[PDB]
């Protein structure tokens, strides 16, 4: 035992080196066991196997000792031996792929399956990937198709899905070098739990499955990003490759509202970053290269995000506004001739939910636009009447029910006439992908529970 | 390497000898019934994976009826290579084919 | 008679002067038939090298022999063979069923190669009592094993101690023994008898 | 097939050849010497016919690549025989090239200028020239004077050979014409019948006896004659420097004569000029070794409810049975000592192994053809060999490589139909529903692809089935509404990978009014009879709906008539 | 794993490889890593490790 | 039209076993929507309306211990007009190893029926 | 499309030195990297290639019973009918190979 | 109606999997096993085979060895 | 007879070329005549 194990595994080695290879066999077959069953090695028997090995890695470099390898790195809950025995199965590995650096890409394929655990059980997971990651620098690259192997299905378990998400942000907390492919993981996965809960407005698994999801991502990157990180880190990087995520992943997708919300809670950290995310959702909405429904949609992702967001100023605001309505000016100066030609008022569908931003804008901000003076902003009067007694006649053709509330607080103000044209409306008596998306507004109020309590930072209600 | 590039000589000197030159072209102006429905064919199996289409939609959604219509304005980016039962070619454009 | 030596590293590798360690990084043009996408129509330079060369970069190819760095002068050769070199509009053959393009290349890949009985020069990040793990040019895993160790070096704890009786550190020059490249990353054996 | 995925790889030419001994035994994996399928528990022997290492069976790996019988392309395997064998098809050319041999001289019985003179015909007739190959009559003026006629006719080959190259008259690699494949066949028809009709060894004088065959390849080497012997005796000084015959023996004279008439013989098996120099070698005619199917081509054929064994293990059981009785008859007369044998116990072991040498060979005869194997129990509808199932009208070259059966076709009644255009056919709302078209996935029909998914599998128009970038389909056939939903909302999302970062998903759409249909009526006479027309998809019926303009080309009555429907 | 969207069907070495000197190596190197700056980033990130090794700078 | 399939597991038996498989309902659990086509002893009610998919016998093994099932194939919506019980002509035997059933197929003038 | 795309269409692989599709087998890891397609017939035994400088370490593999070889590693991937791979077994019985030319070289 | 066997050979499930969605057999939550189909034959020496789930073969009659000797008792 | 074309073909070693419409049916390629009497290159620039 104390002698006689340590001169029996010298014997097994011994057998080794002439191409025998049972005692090894067998006592592969012992360190292999089950944690849970009483016929395993016990820890100091594993103390005494582990320093011969240690000592000299150099003999069992052979073709029959894989089964000697495969038995110790397949050691059913190896990290949760004692300390004494933990810091010397630790060691082994720490020598075992470094000696031989061949044999990482396999307990590299266990330490990433592992992360299925909470974070308080697999502290010593995270500190050999760390090591390892920056010693063997070019395992940087196959990591990357074992994180994104083993995550777990959209109707798996919600101990997994939680356990397996906060691992992973503990990797990116110090691999800054992969960075791109976590948050491409994870938010082309929130996306496919998110489709599923818009369509819900198994409701009660699935909604409670994404809001805990949801909100790690949000805590962890409020703590991520702050205003040390912008000016002397890298919260400049973690903006942009959720920035630019948001335009390749959240943009094409139909009808979701609870993963954009993660911009509606990145964005408010600085000022700066709202102007960005501002000049974001501007040269989106008005590139000329885009299809239409692009630019029809960013636009509702305009008028719905200035209305709920809680920093702002004219300066800003308005300032836009101003050109806005210089871009509303400068398209009634050319196609106000071609409003009799020969062609339907799908042509200005593009101008109408330009024009839907601000009668969405105008029933949150109204308030905002009154200065000192008592005037409006940029003639309103020479705007707000000028615009509906065009041919273009932007309240048929616009929405029914939030342009109807803007007439409600147009006539409060009496800032424009638009309900003889109402009475023209009843008077005078393809489009269906498009018909049902200005009914779409992003940022209307969550469903959602725990993200509601996070929102109150700068989320407004209709109030 | 060397016994790769001394094979390589070898196919680039037969495809320039078997090439006919620009000037010398004698077989027909026309655009035969099954040459038009092969670029139709081709031309739609691109537009199906997204390559860049050179004119304006109207609406259409069929991809074949997209290159039907990019043929009547001979904006079609491909080229013909009629073979001749001796091995040789004559690389006729799409915009220079009388098509009917 | 019959020979299968032809797997033969045909080019040794030489000593730097003066130093006394070696050179490994070539520089090998090779050829290559790719694929290339209907949605690279027209940008096919870009197109090949964000679909085939940028899976070569910094891994390992047995062709060239070693470990591509980089590459450098892509050009697509023209399946048309009465043009020149300065033309502009070339020409890539489409498959019949398939509207995928297929071509041929030429290409630069700097490739860093070691062979068997080469001297490198390395650093070192971890002293065990069994070998000696070793980076170099910080990329690429070397270890030196026991058996290769002289029997006149000392161990204590913790590092390495030579025949005199000096810490060993950083800079450790040797000589190869073998290269493995089983899995997905390189691997160096090293000896320093 | 799937647009996705392309190849890059073409084949162009397919060339022949013969499986040598020294070939089959390097690829093969496991030899198979028992000659049971099955142990007594339901399982496969190690090494019998069923054996793991041929291909995956019930459910077990295969132990060569180890995949599972869903994955596993399979491996043949090869019986070892200790008599060579006849080969039933490459028989008459050794029967020919038999009786034309000299036992004793070791080179044909026709003469050495005539065989030089078809090789030199033969040589010049692989590179095309047919002209020259006739101007060879026309050279001709004892010891040396044999070796002045064999020395201009060479260089005359070689002078034609070499000023035929230096224009494009001829290539390396040689022409080969339906013209110049018709000398061929005249000089071989006339080689082979100026070999069989020799008497006298016309290079030593010597008599070469008979043979005799049978279908059975049994062949019966006669003795000589008086007069004959004569002959041989009294020219036994100048060369001076009905037994049944085995198979052995046949063999060893064989490579004798090929190796000393290479220069004939490597222009009659080679149409093309020979870059490899791959000499010929008599081995080609023997079979060696034997190679078995994979399991997977040898699975047991189903019938109602029982399961039957496979009709080729029949065959492939019967020699190894044989091959076994032989191998204990080989070491029956090593073991007991050769001293102690007697003159009757050698021939009590002589007249059993020339029985089970017959009766082996006859069972490779009855392995590859039925007609060259034996009447057996009294007709019986024989068991049919390798050749009967590539063959005649159902055999396999007409039956499933140049008529075969199809996926997206549908076939019913017609019936009548006006009230459409000449160029339309009415598909009826049953084969609305089954036939798809995948549909890739871009921006111009993503607006109705999204309506043609949320319809779901059994609402025309519909779609039944999606395709991830990855070629993992999904289906839509049990999904309720808001999982179609789910997904359709999801159909341009991209997946982020560096494999497939240029592919997208293709839906499967219905039938739609817009495709087009191959509509075919048998029997098809002439090509106006399978046309194409365009689908218009009507309501509450069960027969597709034809115009009467087109019932000229098809020559179609409605009463009854069938019609298929490609897609 | 790997079909021919991503692969070579063949690559074949033309001519035989030249040595290069580390100072053409540098130059290279420089120009290389300035023109490639999506899954490149994790093996151009490497290659910055490279250079600031062959000029010294542990 | 009427069309007759003879129920059967007397077939496989290898001439001298016990009686394998019986009719009629086991003890385990069983997805009791069979209970709405199948009667108590594994024969089905006479005069129901059987689709492809409905069960037509309910025989429980014993050397499996699984109350299993036997399913209409034909694609085509049938009745159900008779049972038979049919008993042995030869000795004992006696858990009713053959039933006859005998299905009514409904045939109304379609578009493409022949007169 | 009636004769090959939609009745069978397999995409088998071919080696480019013997020419054959049916002696190729996936081989078997070692370690545990990736798997990678092989050819039996144009591959020697391990311990025959050292009987006659240093064999290279890409160029091994094993089968499923622990053999190594060398060799057999120029392979690519064509599209055949699958009735193609039922006669070159058919015709194997017989003696007759069927090679194969498969450009680009 | 379904059919237990594997989960999946992907990570996307957990699943029963369930029976023929024509030609293939498929997951619960939608996704066809990639790739196989299944077999049939339409058209001596007769041997101990069941086959039966989707035309592949099974095995000889013999069960789980002592349960039909010892419930016989 | 399709075993008498096949034996005069091994003796011969004859490369088949693939020409005719009922060699490219058993090989899988695409026809020479009709619509598989050329080829179609795409004209990419630069
Ligand atoms: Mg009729
Ligand atoms: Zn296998
Ligand atoms: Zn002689
Ligand atoms: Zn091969
Ligand atoms: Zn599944």
């Amino acid at each position: 035992s104390a002698a006689m194990y340590s001169r029996f595994v010298k014997s097994a080695l011994d057998d080794l080196d002439k191409n025998d290879s049972t005692q090894i066999g067998i006592i592969a077959n012992q360190v292999a066991l089950p944690s849970k069953n009483p016929e395993r090695i016990n820890d100091k028997n594993l103390n005494i196997l582990l320093d011969i090995l240690s000592s000299n890695i150099n003999r069992i470099e052979s073709s029959r000792g894989t089964f000697l390898i495969q038995s110790i790195i397949n050691f059913e809950k190896w990290w949760e031996l004692p300390p004494h025995t933990l810091s010397k199965y630790i060691y082994f590995i720490k020598i075992l792929c470094s000696s031989i650096p061949k044999w990482w890409q396999d307990v590299s394929m266990i330490l990433v399956s592992c992360f299925i655990l909470p974070i308080k059980q697999t502290v010593c997971h995270h500190d050999m990937l760390k090591y390892f990651l920056r010693m063997i620098p070019s395992s940087m690259g196959f990591i990357d198709t074992y994180l994104a192997k083993f995550f777990p299905n959209k109707n798996d378990t919600r101990r997994k899905l939680v356990n397996y998400t906060s691992n992973l942000l503990k990797l990116r907390g110090y691999c800054s070098e992969l960075g791109f492919q976590i948050w491409s993981l994870l938010i082309e996965k929130i996306i496919s739990i998110d489709v599923e809960l818009q369509n819900e407005l198994g409701i009660k698994e699935l909604s409670t499955k994404l809001d805990s999801i949801l909100t790690l991502v949000s805590t962890h990157v409020e703590e991520q990003v702050t205003p040390e990180s912008l000016e002397s880190g890298e919260g400049v990087g973690v903006f942009n490759t959720l920035t630019t995520l948001f335009k390749t992943h959240v943009l094409p997708t139909y009808y979701t509202r609870s993963i954009q919300y993660i911009m509606f809670h990145v964005s408010q950290q600085q000022l700066e970053l709202m102007d960005s995310f501002l000049v974001t959702l501007i040269d989106i909405s008005f590139a000329v290269n885009e299809a239409a429904e692009k630019k029809i949609k960013s636009l509702q992702y305009l008028g719905s995000y200035i209305a709920r967001a809680k920093k702002l100023s004219r300066t800003q605001i308005i300032f836009v506004a101003s050109y806005l309505t210089s871009w509303l000016n400068r398209y009634v100066i050319e196609r106000e001739e071609e409003v009799d030609q020969r062609g339907g008022m799908e042509r200005f569908k593009h101008f109408y939910a330009a024009f839907q931003a601000l009668c969405y804008i105008f029933c949150f901000r109204h308030n905002i636009f009154r200065d000192t003076d008592g005037n409006w902003e940029c003639e309103l009067d020479k705007f707000f009447q000028r615009m509906v007694i065009s041919k273009f006649n932007p309240l048929k053709f616009c929405n029914e029910n939030v342009m109807l509330m803007f007439a409600r607080i147009a006539q409060q103000e009496s800032v424009a006439y638009c309900f003889s044209i109402i009475e023209n409306n009843n008077n005078e008596r393809t489009r269906q992908q498009f018909i049902d998306l200005q009914s779409y507004f992003p940022y209307d109020p969550l469903f959602l529970k725990n993200y509601k309590i996070l929102m109150k930072e700068y989320y407004i209600e209709w109030s | 390497p060397e016994d790769f590039q001394q094979h390589e000589q070898i196919r680039r000197k037969t495809l320039k000898e078997k090439a006919i030159p620009k000037d010398q072209r004698a077989t027909t102006p026309y655009m035969t019934k099954y040459e038009r429905a092969r670029i139709l064919g081709t031309r739609a199996l691109q537009i199906s994976m997204n390559a860049p289409v050179f004119v304006d939609l109207e609406g259409e959604t069929d991809p074949l009826r997209i290159a039907m219509k990019e043929l009547a304005e001979k904006k079609i980016p491909l080229v013909i290579r009629r073979y001749l039962p001796d091995g040789s070619f004559e690389d006729w454009s799409v915009e220079e084919l009388i098509v009917d | 008679a019959r020979f299968i030596k032809k797997h033969k590293k045909q080019v040794t590798n030489p000593i730097d002067e003066k130093n006394g360690t070696s050179n490994c990084i070539v520089r090998v043009p090779i050829a290559l038939y790719v694929s290339l996408a209907p949605m690279y129509l027209e940008n096919p330079l870009q197109g090949v090298m964000k679909q085939h060369l940028n899976p070569l970069v910094m891994k390992y190819n047995n062709k060239v022999g070693g470990v591509v760095l980089g590459y450098e002068g892509l050009k697509i050769l023209d399946a048309d063979p009465l043009s020149k070199e300065d033309t502009s509009e070339k020409l890539i053959k489409i498959t019949p069923d398939t509207p995928f393009g297929f071509t041929w290349c030429h290409v630069n890949l700097y490739v860093w190669q070691p062979q068997v009985g080469d001297v490198l020069e390395g650093y070192i990040f971890i002293q065990s009592a069994s070998h000696i793990g070793l980076l170099i040019h910080d990329a690429f895993n070397a270890s030196i094993k026991k058996n290769n160790i002289p029997v006149d070096w000392t161990f204590v704890h913790g590092h390495w101690v030579d025949s005199n009786g000096e810490p060993i550190d950083g800079k450790l020059r040797f000589t190869v023994r073998n290269v493995h490249t089983t899995g997905r990353v390189v691997s160096v054996d090293g000896t320093l008898i | 097939m799937d647009i996705s995925k392309p190849v890059g790889s073409e084949i162009t030419s397919v060339d022949f050849g013969i499986l040598t001994a020294k070939e089959i035994r390097n690829l093969s994996a496991k030899q198979i010497t028992n000659p049971t399928v099955l142990d007594n528990l339901g399982h496969p022997v190690s090494g019998g016919l069923y054996d793991l290492a041929l291909g995956a069976f019930l459910r077990n790996l295969c132990s060569t690549c180890g995949l599972d019988e869903k994955f596993c392309p399979g491996h043949q395997g090869h019986i070892e025989l200790p008599v060579p064998c006849y080969n039933p098809l490459f028989f008459n050319q050794l029967y020919i090239y038999l009786r034309a041999s000299c036992l004793f001289c070791h080179h044909f019985r026709l003469k050495s200028v005539e065989v030089h003179r078809y090789a030199c015909k033969l040589r010049l007739l692989q590179y095309g020239l047919i002209d020259e190959s006739y101007k060879l009559d026309e050279i001709t003026l004892s010891s040396t004077l044999l070796n002045e006629l064999k020395s201009k006719r060479s260089e005359y080959v070689d002078m034609a050979i070499a000023k035929a190259l230096s224009d494009g008259r001829t290539t390396e690699r040689g022409s080969f014409t339906a013209t110049v494949n018709d000398e061929r066949k005249k000089l071989v028809h006339e080689f082979h019948k100026k070999l069989l009709s020799r008497g006298k060894c016309d290079n030593c004088g010597m008599f070469s006896p008979k043979f005799r065959k049978d279908g059975f390849t049994k062949i019966f080497e006669t003795a000589l004659n008086e007069k004959q012997i004569t002959n041989n005796r009294v020219k036994g000084f100048i060369r001076q420097d009905s037994t049944y015959i085995l198979s052995t023996e046949v063999k060893n004279i064989l490579d004798t004569v090929f190796r000393k008439e290479q220069c004939v013989l490597q222009y009659v098996f080679h149409s093309r000029p020979n870059l490899s120099r791959k000499l010929v070698k008599a081995d080609s005619f023997f079979m060696d070794v034997l190679v078995v199917p994979p399991t997977r081509f040898r699975l047991p054929s189903k019938l109602g409810e029982e399961v039957h064994e496979n009709s080729q293990n029949q065959l492939l059981s019967k020699v190894l049975t044989t091959s076994l009785l032989i191998r204990d008859l080989n070491d029956d007369l090593s073991k007991l000592q050769k001293d102690k044998v007697s003159l009757e116990d050698r021939r009590v072991i002589f007249s059993r192994l020339m029985n089970a040498f017959v009766t082996i060979q006859n069972d490779v005869n009855a392995f590859i053809d039925s007609t060259k194997a034996q009447g057996r129990t009294s007709g019986k509808v024989p068991i049919p060999g390798v050749k009967q199932a590539l063959e005649k009208k159902e055999g396999l070259f007409r039956k499933h490589m140049m008529g075969k059966r199809v996926n997206y076709a549908a076939r019913s009644v017609i019936s009548p139909d006006p009230n459409i255009e000449t160029n339309e056919i009415g598909v009826p709302p049953v084969f609305a529903v089954k036939l798809t078209y995948p549909e890739p996935v871009t921006a111009y029909n993503i607006a109705e692809l999204r309506q043609a998914v949320i319809n779901g599998p059994d609402k025309w128009p519909g779609a039944t089935q999606i395709q991830n970038e990855d070629g993992s389909l999904v289906s839509l056939i049990g999904m309720s509404v808001e999982q179609r939903k789910a997904l359709a909302n999801q159909l341009l999302t991209p997946s982020s990978n560096v494999s497939t970062h240029t592919l997208n998903k293709k839906v499967y759409r219905h039938i739609k009014n817009r495709d087009v249909v191959l509509m075919n009526r048998q029997p098809t006479l002439h090509k106006a009879s399978m046309m194409g027309h365009k689908v218009r998809v009507l309501p509450n019926e069960k027969t597709l709906r034809l115009h009467y303009a087109n019932t000229g080309a098809y020559n179609a009555d409605f009463d009854g008539d069938e019609m298929n429907m490609h897609f | 794993t790997a079909t021919t969207l991503n692969t070579p069907v063949v690559i074949h070495a033309t001519q035989l490889p030249q040595h290069v000197s580390t100072d053409e190596v540098l130059q290279f190197l420089e120009s290389f890593i300035d023109e490639k700056e999506t899954n490149l980033s994790s093996s151009i990130s490497q290659l910055k490790r490279i250079q600031r090794d062959f000029k010294g700078l542990p | 039209m009427y069309k007759t399939e003879k129920v059967d597991l007397a077939l496989n038996r290898n001439r001298g076993d016990p009686i394998t498989q019986h009719f009629g309902f086991g003890n385990d659990e069983w997805p009791k929507e069979w209970l709405e086509k199948l009667d108590e002893d594994g024969l089905p009610y006479i005069g129901t309306y059987v689709e492809e998919g409905d069960p037509i016998c309910a025989y429980f093994d014993d050397t499996l211990n699984k109350t299993k099932i036997k399913t209409y194939h034909s694609s085509e919506p049938a009745y159900i007009e008779e049972v038979n019980l049919i008993g042995d002509e030869s000795n004992k035997f006696q858990e009713l190893q053959t039933v006859s059933i005998k299905y009514r197929i409904r045939r109304t003038p379609q578009i493409g029926d022949k007169f | 499309d009636r004769l090959l795309n939609s009745s069978d269409y397999t995409q088998a692989s071919v080696c480019r030195e013997c020419g054959s599709i049916l002696t190729t087998q996936q081989s078997v890891p070692r370690i545990g990297s990736i798997s990678t397609v092989c050819c039996r017939r144009c591959s020697m035994r391990f311990e025959d290639a050292k009987k006659l400088i240093f064999i290279d370490d890409s160029q091994i593999w094993e089968d499923g019973q622990g053999n190594k070889f060398v060799g057999g590693n120029e392979t690519t991937t064509v599209a055949i009918p699958f009735v193609l791979k039922y006669l070159d077994s058919e015709l194997s019985a017989m003696g007759i190979r069927l090679r194969y030319n498969v450009e680009p070289k | 109606t379904f059919i237990r066997g594997p989960i999946c050979g992907t990570d996307n499930c957990p699943s029963r999997l369930w029976r023929i969605i024509d030609g293939r057999r498929t997951c619960q939550y939608g996704h066809v096993m990639e790739g196989d189909v299944e077999f049939n034959d339409d058209e001596t020496r007769r041997l101990n085979l069941t086959t039966n789930a989707t035309g592949s073969f099974q095995s000889s009659q013999l069960t789980n060895s002592q349960l039909l000797q010892q419930q016989q008792r | 007879t399709t075993c008498q074309f096949l034996t005069k073909a091994v003796l011969d070693n004859e490369r088949e070329q693939l020409d005719s419409p009922s060699a490219r049916i058993v090989v899988g390629k695409l026809n020479n005549v009709g619509t598989g009497s050329f080829d179609v290159l795409a004209k990419v620039p630069n």
